[PDB]
């Protein structure tokens, strides 16, 4: 009783049933660095401007 | 300071835009006028300063030097237009640039809050002052005076940039006010003994120290009439105004620090007067002169007395009238005879009356004559450096008989015995001649009726 598969079948991708839980760590990564505090709240003038030697702005 | 800035500024385009025969007269009247409201700086208070802005503030030490700046830029418009006469119109209205672009940056120096806006133009200075001796001083060696003016200053004030640049990183501000609350004292040690030479040595050069001289002697020959009047009367004043400033920060470094530069200005003043005495040009005596003055200035600041900085004041401004009227004297017999050899001609006295009393007068002053105001400045200096060590009585008299015998030398050389018979061109002194002797003179006998203005921030 056996047909043999059209042309184009055995190239699909399938789905299959299983069992076996999904890996969680496959890759066995350490834990990721933490990112550096953000910066945030509004953006303000300058405190009496570039404060470069002299310049008054 | 903008009351005083932005009318220099204008100065410029009075004299681009002035009618071409009136380029002497326009500038000359506006630049007086000018002088005469620098007189509203002398609103001084017994405790503070009188600070205008976040840029600029006067107190009695600046305020003097400021008005003595802004006085000598009409005296130097007429010392100057005489021996400029067959210059072209263009190169006329240049050299008068060069001399308001001076003042502009003198006025700012002297009034500068932030010792690195102080630095800025007092490099700045130095631009305008090569280009009038190099391009409109007469000889060959003014090219040579010029290098040796700009070489000598930079070797020092670089130093001075770095130095700066890292008080500025510990201490946060450079501000002078600020400094004068936040100041610390300095540690013994081998980085700050570089701190305090990178501090003090382009002042020290431009004063100039004995040793560090050389250049004076060259430039101050060289460079056109105004060119010297300048650099005697103010730009001398330039390295006394920032040792006086910057004297605040370096305590107690300085007790000890001073001790090699004292024993230079001490004897370098008996050193330098012994050459007046056989030196061959007019001019180049009246330049060694100011080297031998300025060395009581230098040992002034140094020993850090209310009295003596009242005296270094006091002489600052003192010498910057006689230098400057001493080079103007010499400079009418170079017009006349184009020679600055002082054996030239002699007699001037028989041929030319009147110059010869200005010539007593400035000879007068010069060898501090009481009640003058050199005298003054002098003696405050002598007190002060007596109670410093008594044994300096010794230099600071030989000094003063060494003082009385070149100035009365070029007096009686020049002025007295018999004319040179076959100079036949001495001709009657000009009214701009007299009025130029007499603007100098004049304010430094009438400083003696009020002598407290300057006298500085101890008095
Ligand atoms: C031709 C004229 C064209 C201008 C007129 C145009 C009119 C339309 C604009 C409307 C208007 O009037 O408002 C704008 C402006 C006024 O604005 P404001 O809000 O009403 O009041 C501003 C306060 O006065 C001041 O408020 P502030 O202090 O908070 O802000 C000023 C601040 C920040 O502002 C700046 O940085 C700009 C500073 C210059 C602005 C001045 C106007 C520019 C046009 C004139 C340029 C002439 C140059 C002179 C050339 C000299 C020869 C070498 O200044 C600084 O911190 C920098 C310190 C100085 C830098 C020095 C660097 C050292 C090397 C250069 C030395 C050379 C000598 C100085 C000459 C170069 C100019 C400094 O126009 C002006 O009237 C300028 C007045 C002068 C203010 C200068 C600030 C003090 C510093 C003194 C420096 C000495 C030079 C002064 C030159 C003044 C000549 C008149
Ligand atoms: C750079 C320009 C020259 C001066 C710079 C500083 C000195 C360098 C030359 C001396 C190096 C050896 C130091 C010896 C020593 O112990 O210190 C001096 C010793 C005293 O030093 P000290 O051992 O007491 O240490 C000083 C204190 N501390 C370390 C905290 C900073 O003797 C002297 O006092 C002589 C001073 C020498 C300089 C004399 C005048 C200038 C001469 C150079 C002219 C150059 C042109
Ligand atoms: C911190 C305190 C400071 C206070 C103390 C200051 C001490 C004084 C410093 C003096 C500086 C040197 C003298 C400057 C005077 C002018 C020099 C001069 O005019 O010499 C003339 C000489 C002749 O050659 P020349 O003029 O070219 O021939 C005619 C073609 N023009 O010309 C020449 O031969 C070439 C001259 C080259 C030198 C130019 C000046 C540079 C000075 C900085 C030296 C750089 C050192 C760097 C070295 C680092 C590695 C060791
Ligand atoms: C010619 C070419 C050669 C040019 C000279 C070469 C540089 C000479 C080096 C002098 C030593 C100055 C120095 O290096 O001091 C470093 C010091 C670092 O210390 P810091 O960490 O900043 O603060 C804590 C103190 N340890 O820093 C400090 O603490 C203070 C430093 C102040 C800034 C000093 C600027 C350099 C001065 C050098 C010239 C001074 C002498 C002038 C001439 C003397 C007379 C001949
Ligand atoms: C001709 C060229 C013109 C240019 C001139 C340039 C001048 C640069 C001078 C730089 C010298 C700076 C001094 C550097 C040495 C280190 C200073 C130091 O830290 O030593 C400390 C110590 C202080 O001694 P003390 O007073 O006892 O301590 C307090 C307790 N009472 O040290 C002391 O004992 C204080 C005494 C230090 C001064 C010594 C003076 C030497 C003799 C006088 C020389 C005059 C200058 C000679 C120049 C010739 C150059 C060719």
């Amino acid at each position: 009783g056996w047909v043999r598969p059209d042309l184009g079948d055995l190239s699909k991708v399938t789905k299959v049933k299983t069992d076996r839980p999904l890996p969680e760590n496959p890759y066995h990564s350490r834990a990721r660095p933490e990112p550096n505090p953000e910066v945030e709240g509004d953006l303000k003038p300058a405190r009496h401007g570039s404060r470069l030697f002299f310049w008054t702005m | 300071m903008l009351k005083y800035i932005i009318p220099t500024i204008m100065l410029m385009p009075l004299t681009w835009l002035s009618k071409n025969n009136m380029i002497w007269v326009n500038s000359t009247a506006h630049s007086l006028l000018i002088s005469f409201t620098s007189l509203l700086l002398m609103n001084q208070f017994g405790d503070n300063s009188l600070n205008f802005s976040l840029l600029f503030f006067s107190d009695s030490l600046s305020t003097p030097l400021l008005i003595l700046t802004m006085w000598l830029l009409p005296l130097m418009l007429m010392a100057s237009q005489h021996h400029l006469s067959k210059e072209n119109l263009t190169r006329k209205k240049l050299f008068i640039t060069m001399l308001i672009s001076l003042q502009l940056f003198l006025i700012m120096t002297f009034t500068a809050m932030e010792l690195i806006l102080f630095y800025i133009l007092f490099e700045a200075t130095l631009v305008p002052t090569l280009i009038i001796i190099t391009r409109w001083g007469n000889q060959t060696e003014r090219l040579n005076a010029g290098l040796y003016f700009l070489f000598y200053t930079l070797a020092g004030s670089l130093p001075l940039l770095v130095a700066l640049i890292y008080i500025q990183n510990t201490v946060g501000s450079l501000n002078f006010l600020m400094l004068q609350y936040w100041v610390q004292p300095v540690h013994n040690s081998w980085s700050n003994v570089f701190m305090w030479l990178a501090c003090m040595m382009a002042f020290m050069v431009k004063m100039p120290l004995y040793g560090l001289h050389l250049w004076l002697p060259k430039a101050h020959v060289e460079a056109p009439i105004a060119g010297s009047m300048v650099l005697a009367a103010v730009l001398l004043k330039l390295g006394g105004y920032g040792m006086l400033r910057i004297t605040l920060i370096l305590n107690p470094m300085t007790d000890f620090m001073a001790y090699p530069f004292i024993m230079l200005s001490l004897w370098g003043m008996i050193m330098t007067s012994s050459i007046c005495l056989r030196q061959t040009d007019l001019k180049s005596l009246i330049a060694y002169s100011s080297v031998s003055h300025m060395a009581l200035v230098i040992v002034a600041i140094l020993i850090q007395t209310p009295w003596s900085y009242m005296g270094a004041t006091a002489l600052m401004i003192a010498h910057g009238l006689t230098s400057s009227m001493l080079f103007c004297l010499a400079n009418s017999n170079y017009e006349r005879i184009h020679s600055r050899t002082m054996i030239l001609a002699r007699g001037l006295q028989t041929l030319l009356p009147l110059m010869a009393t200005w010539w007593l007068l400035a000879s007068l002053t010069n060898l501090a004559l009481p009640p003058t105001i050199n005298l003054i400045g002098e003696l405050f200096v002598v007190m002060s450096t007596f109670s410093w060590s008594n044994i300096t009585i010794i230099l600071m008299g030989v000094n003063m008989v060494i003082t009385a015998l070149y100035s009365l030398y070029m007096l009686i050389m020049t002025q007295r015995g018999k004319y040179t018979y076959h100079i036949n061109n001495i001709s009657p002194s000009f009214t701009r001649e007299n009025a130029l002797m007499s603007l100098h003179i004049l304010p430094l006998l009438l400083l003696t009726l009020n002598p407290k203005i300057i006298l500085g921030p101890l008095y």
